[PDB]
């Protein structure tokens, strides 16, 4: 058992059986109180910084569904497609990468083809379901 | 059977009370008329041309009154509303003046045609002028107004008068573009709340309602303001009812709530012509010019035997409530010209009229039928032009005359009551309600009182015979 | 047969057979329209309170997708979990439940055991592809 | 390949090769950025215009997900279900309509009964689920 | 003024620390202008010309 966050600095390995904590506190916060007591409190300086505030939360949390809708691992918290990893990004082998290397260091070292990647879930996800329209 | 699994629901019919914001949606056939008015201003949305309702059979629900948070928001809609209204206009600073003020004179038809013979307006206002500065050295003129008593005081310094308002804040001349209609409204809630309306008839404050039916949102509303008596306001479908915070706790108010509506009518007879003078950079000020022709006291007129008659059936309900005390009608003890004056808006300017014959009254035991012919009654109605409509939260705002004959015409509906609280009248027994009082808001609690706002929960879990087929 | 929270007061069997028109309109409303006539437009109260309206509608609404995303229900009216009742939170029988228990009362008896049903079932769809993702 | 709406022209059939593209830039775009630079940048009238545009972002996104999340395929591109055609909606055959109509023309023809059908498609996906609960 | 004082601190009365000044505004009414009286203090207080001015 873990707190929220917790588990950062620790190995990958270790840390893949606490994402649960991590990804029930993206929207469940404070913000969703109005004020603590109602002259047009909805204009003062600190009344307009909520919904800069508000509006990051959900314009922050959607960004995540909107991938994760594409890859068709919607709905779900450790999902895996079936897109081959050509190893061009990381060749290191099993062993080396989930036991060691810890989280924070693995994102930074694949950092820069991220972009690449991400396109190629999308592809492979469309070109997959294309294939069942034309199986049946 | 221990093999029960969860399993989740979507869209369950759930709610729970709740607190959210509001939004205006207006009707469109009264709207876009460009007359801009005040309270419904153009930033409504459109209203659904066909509002829904859907019965609900086997619901109760606790509702309440004087607790809701609606009545607390429209409040502050209102207050907003007349503020960012009046930003726009004209001030009148510039009118902080010595004013040098003698009686008037007026020469016209003597018989004027007074059916009412009610009095004139002689003796009542104070014909004023005050000196303007000229390019020649110590050389000043008089630009002539006419201004009514209430406005107009006298500190020292015999034959010199000033503004009441134009020293304790400052006062704006509402521009007459805008008006004051009171134009219906619809408030309407966000996606993801529900409306719950009590549809029952002899519903009192609160008590749970068996009939209720849940709305989209609200029917329409009118904003009208008044001090002792409802205006314009919406008929009790089923009976003369009588709603109350507390009945023994005489602090509160007492509202009555009517079946049948009595008409009132009344009109301002005097004669007058809007003269324009310029003061700093192009902002013009209106005053009352003239008055030729027709001067008459602004008379009100309602029918006799319907008032009578509703009397005596608002006290016929009231008997219920207190077993054996007689009921008696005062005139108001007091207070400012808010509150023993009758206050209602009509077409730009506020009348003050005194309602003192229909509030005196008595009845001591209903024994006979205390009969009476038709009659008609007449009350002097005073009218002001500074007005403060709330005590220290509204601008002072200084309402334009209007030319010619004005004539108003309205249903009265509500009627807002008061308790005394004697102690060593055991078998004296009697009981006064004097009318008026109340704050702006119980002007409003009589049409919020059949919407609760109830946030949807659409999340629902109960167990069920079904367990998930893993995949392998 | 039944509009808007038609069956809302109906016993909990014939309740469920209405739960898509309950659920058809959690974001569409009146607020899609702009206004009457696009002094302050933007400015008035109405300016800002109309907009405090739009961003509660999203928010409101999309927290609850928030746990059906966690729940692997997604896109589902009607899920299926694998959570067993212990009979511990109630342990009124089937017939007892969905015969004549309306609904708008059932879960304000449960109502002392949201906070960890949200979470146990959290866990059990965690549990359920950590197995499967060292299975495949 | 092509890049945004580069085949609103094409045929129907050509057309269902590059729906990947334009269901990734629904949300991507440069209003993420706050601002410039940070008197009252907060209610600057360049400022409240930016904050309607983020709204609008959203609650247009939400709009077409909560069609497809009642759906019963949320996360995917492309779906089919078991309603079928009363063939009155639109009485053309199949290589009539994907060889040589297109996208934009298609959607006039049936732009006039899609209030009765977004309504019968998710009685469809409420109606299967019944049938699940009963049968285990 | 008092001259006891209460002189524990015995570090200074605060003579010429403040400025008896009467200046001239108007009421109300704009026609018209009064005297008043105002203690100021001296850091709130510059000349421009024209000493006791
Ligand atoms: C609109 O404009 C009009 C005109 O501009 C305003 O009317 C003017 O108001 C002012 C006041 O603000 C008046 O001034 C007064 O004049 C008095 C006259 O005194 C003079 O005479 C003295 C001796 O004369 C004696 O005999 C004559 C008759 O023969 C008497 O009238 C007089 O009282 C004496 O008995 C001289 O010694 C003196 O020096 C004058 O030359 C003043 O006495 C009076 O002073 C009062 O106020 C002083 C402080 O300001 C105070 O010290 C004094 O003791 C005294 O109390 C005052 O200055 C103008 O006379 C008057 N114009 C007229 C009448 O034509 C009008 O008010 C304005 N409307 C507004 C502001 O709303
Ligand atoms: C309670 O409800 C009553 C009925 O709904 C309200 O009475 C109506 O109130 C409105 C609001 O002001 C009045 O509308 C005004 O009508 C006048 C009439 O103008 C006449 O003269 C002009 C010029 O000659 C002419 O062009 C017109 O055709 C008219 O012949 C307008 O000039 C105003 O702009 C404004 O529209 C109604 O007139 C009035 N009804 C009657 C029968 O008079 C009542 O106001 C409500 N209560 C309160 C307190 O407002
Ligand atoms: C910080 O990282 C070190 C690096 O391994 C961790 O050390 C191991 O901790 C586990 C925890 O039970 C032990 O079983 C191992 O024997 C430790 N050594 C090695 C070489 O693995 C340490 O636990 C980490 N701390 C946290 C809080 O995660
Ligand atoms: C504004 O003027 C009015 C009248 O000119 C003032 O009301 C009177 O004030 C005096 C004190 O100067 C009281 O003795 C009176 O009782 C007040 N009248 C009434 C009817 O009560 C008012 O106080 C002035 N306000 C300001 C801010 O100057
Ligand atoms: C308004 O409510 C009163 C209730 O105070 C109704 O008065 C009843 O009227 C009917 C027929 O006129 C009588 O049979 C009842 O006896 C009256 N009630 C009482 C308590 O005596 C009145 O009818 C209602 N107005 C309308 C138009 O229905
Ligand atoms: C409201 O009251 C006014 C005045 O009492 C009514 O106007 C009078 O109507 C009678 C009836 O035809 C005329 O003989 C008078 O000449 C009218 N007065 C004037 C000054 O012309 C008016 O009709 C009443 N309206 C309602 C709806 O009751
Ligand atoms: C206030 O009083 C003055 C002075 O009596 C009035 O001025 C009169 O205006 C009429 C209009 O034609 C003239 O015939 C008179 O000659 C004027 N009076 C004098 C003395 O010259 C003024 O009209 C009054 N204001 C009103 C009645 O509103
Ligand atoms: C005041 O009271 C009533 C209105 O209800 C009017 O008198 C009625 O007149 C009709 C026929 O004109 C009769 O059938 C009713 O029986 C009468 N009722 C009463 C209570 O008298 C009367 O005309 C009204 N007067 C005005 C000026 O409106
Ligand atoms: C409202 O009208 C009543 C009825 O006349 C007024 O009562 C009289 O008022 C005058 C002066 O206002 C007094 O001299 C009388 O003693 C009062 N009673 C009677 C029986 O005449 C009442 O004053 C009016 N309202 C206001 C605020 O003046
Ligand atoms: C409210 O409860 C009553 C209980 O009598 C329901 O009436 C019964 O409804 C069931 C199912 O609809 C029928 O099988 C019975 O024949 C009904 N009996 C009677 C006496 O009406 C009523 O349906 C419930 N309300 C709603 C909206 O369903
Ligand atoms: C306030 O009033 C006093 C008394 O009149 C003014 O003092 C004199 O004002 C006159 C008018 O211009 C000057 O000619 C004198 O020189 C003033 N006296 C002195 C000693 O300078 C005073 O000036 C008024 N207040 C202001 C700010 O002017
Ligand atoms: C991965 O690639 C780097 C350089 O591209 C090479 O030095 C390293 O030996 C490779 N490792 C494996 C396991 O292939
Ligand atoms: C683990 O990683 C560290 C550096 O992060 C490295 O020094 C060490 O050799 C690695 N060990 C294995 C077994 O990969
Ligand atoms: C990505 O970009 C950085 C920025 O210069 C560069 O240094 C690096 O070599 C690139 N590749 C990786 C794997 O970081
Ligand atoms: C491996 O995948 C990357 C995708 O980023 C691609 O650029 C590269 O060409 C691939 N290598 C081979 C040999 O296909
Ligand atoms: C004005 O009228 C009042 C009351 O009628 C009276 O007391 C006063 O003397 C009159 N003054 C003049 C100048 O007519
Ligand atoms: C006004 O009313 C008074 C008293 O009611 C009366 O004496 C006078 O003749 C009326 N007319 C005028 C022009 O004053
Ligand atoms: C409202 O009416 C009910 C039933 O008539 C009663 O129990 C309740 O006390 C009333 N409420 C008030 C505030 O009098
Ligand atoms: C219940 O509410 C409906 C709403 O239209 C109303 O017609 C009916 O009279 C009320 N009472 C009963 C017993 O149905
Ligand atoms: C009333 O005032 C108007 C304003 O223009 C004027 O034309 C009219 O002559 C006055 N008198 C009557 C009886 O209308
Ligand atoms: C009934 O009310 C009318 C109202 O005009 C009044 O004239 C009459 O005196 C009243 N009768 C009784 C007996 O109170
Ligand atoms: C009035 O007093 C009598 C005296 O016994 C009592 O019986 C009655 O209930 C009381 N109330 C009414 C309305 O008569
Ligand atoms: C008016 O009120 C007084 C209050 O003392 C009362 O005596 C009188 O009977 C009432 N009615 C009339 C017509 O004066
Ligand atoms: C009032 O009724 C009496 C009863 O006889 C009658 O003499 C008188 O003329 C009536 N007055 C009016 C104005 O109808
Ligand atoms: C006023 O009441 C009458 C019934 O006496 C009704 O016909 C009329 O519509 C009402 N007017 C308004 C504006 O509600
Ligand atoms: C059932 O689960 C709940 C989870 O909140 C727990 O509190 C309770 O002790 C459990 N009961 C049994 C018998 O396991
Ligand atoms: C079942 O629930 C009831 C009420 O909640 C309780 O009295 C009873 O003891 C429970 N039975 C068991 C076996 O737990
Ligand atoms: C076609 O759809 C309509 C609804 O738009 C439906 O009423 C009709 O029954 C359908 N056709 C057939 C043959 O079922
Ligand atoms: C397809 O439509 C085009 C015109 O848009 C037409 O020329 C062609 O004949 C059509 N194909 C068939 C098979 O009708
Ligand atoms: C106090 O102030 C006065 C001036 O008012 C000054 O003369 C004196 O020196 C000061 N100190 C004492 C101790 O009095």
């Amino acid at each position: 058992i873990f707190g929220f966050l917790g588990a950062a600095g620790s190995t990958m390995g270790a840390a893949s059986n606490t994402l649960t904590v991590q990804a029930r506190q993206l929207l469940s916060g404070i913000v969703q109180q109005q004020s603590n007591l109602p002259h047009l409190l909805q204009l003062t300086v600190w009344g307009i910084k909520q919904l800069q505030a508000r509006v990051l939360a959900v314009e922050r949390y959607l960004e995540v569904q909107k991938f994760l809708g594409l890859w068709g691992c919607s709905g779900k918290i450790i999902c895996c497609t079936a897109v081959p990893w050509n190893s061009t990004w990381s060749n290191k082998s099993f062993e080396q990468i989930w036991n060691n290397m810890t989280w924070i260091e693995w994102e930074r070292e694949i950092s820069n083809y991220t972009s690449q990647i991400y396109d190629i879930l999308t592809e492979s996800q469309f070109q997959q379901d294309i294939n069942e329209v034309d199986l049946l | 059977a221990e093999n029960l699994w969860v399993t989740v629901y979507y869209g369950v019919p759930v709610w729970k009370d709740a607190d959210t914001t509001l939004f205006c949606a207006s009707d469109a056939k009264a709207h876009e008329t460009e007359a801009h008015n005040i309270w419904a201003t153009h930033a409504c949305v459109p209203t659904d041309p066909n509002p829904q309702e859907i019965y609900m059979e086997n619901v109760t629900e606790n509702f309440n009154m004087w607790k809701n948070n609606m009545v607390e928001q429209m409040q502050e809609d209102i207050i907003s509303l007349w503020d960012q209204s009046l930003k726009p206009c004209v001030k009148l600073t510039p009118l902080c003046v010595t004013l040098s003020c003698t009686n008037v004179t007026l020469t016209n038809v003597n018989y004027t045609n007074n059916f009412p013979n009610i009095g004139n307006i002689t003796d009542e206002v104070r014909n004023c002028s005050f000196n303007v500065t000229t390019e020649i050295r110590d050389k000043k003129q008089k630009v002539y107004a006419l201004f009514y008593k209430l406005d107009i005081v006298q500190m020292e310094n015999k034959n010199s008068y000033r503004l009441i308002n134009c020293n304790t804040s400052v006062c704006k001349q509402a521009c007459p573009k805008i008006s004051f209609d009171p134009i219906p409204i619809h408030y309407c809630t966000p996606a993801g709340y529900a409306i719950l309306k009590c549809n029952e008839k002899n519903f009192n404050g609160t008590g749970p309602c068996k009939n209720v039916s849940s709305v989209q949102c609200t029917h329409g509303i009118k904003p009208v303001v008044s001090t002792q008596l409802l205006l314009n306001g919406s008929l009790a479908e089923g009976e003369i009812i009588i709603r109350s915070e507390n009945l023994t706790n005489n602090a509160k108010t007492i509202i009555v709530h009517l079946n049948k509506s009595v008409e009132i009518n009344c009109t301002r007879p005097s004669n007058n012509t809007r003269t324009s003078v310029t003061i700093g950079p192009g902002q013009v000020f209106y005053r009352t010019g003239d008055i030729i022709g027709d001067i008459r006291k602004a008379y009100c007129e309602i029918n006799g035997t319907k008032w009578n008659e509703t009397l005596k059936q608002v006290v016929g309900k009231l008997k219920e409530h207190f077993p054996n005390k007689t009921i008696s009608f005062q005139p108001p003890s007091g207070g400012d010209l808010e509150i023993t004056m009758h206050h209602f808006n009509c077409r730009g300017e506020f009348f003050y009229c005194n309602t003192t014959q229909l509030f005196n009254s008595t009845w001591i035991n209903s024994t006979t039928i205390k009969e009476y012919n038709d009659t008609i009654i007449y009350l002097p109605c005073k009218i002001k032009q500074i007005i403060n409509m709330w005590q220290g939260v509204g601008q002072c705002m200084y309402a334009p005359p209007i030319r010619g004959k004005i004539n108003c015409v309205s249903n009265i509906t509500g009627i807002l009551l008061t308790r005394d609280g004697g102690d060593a009248n055991a078998t004296n027994d009697t009981e006064t309600f004097r009318p008026g009082g109340g704050n702006i808001k119980d002007n409003w609690r009589s049409e919020l009182y059949k919407y609760k706002v109830v946030q949807i929960e659409p999340l629902g879990i109960a167990p069920t015979k079904c367990k998930r087929r893993v995949v392998e």
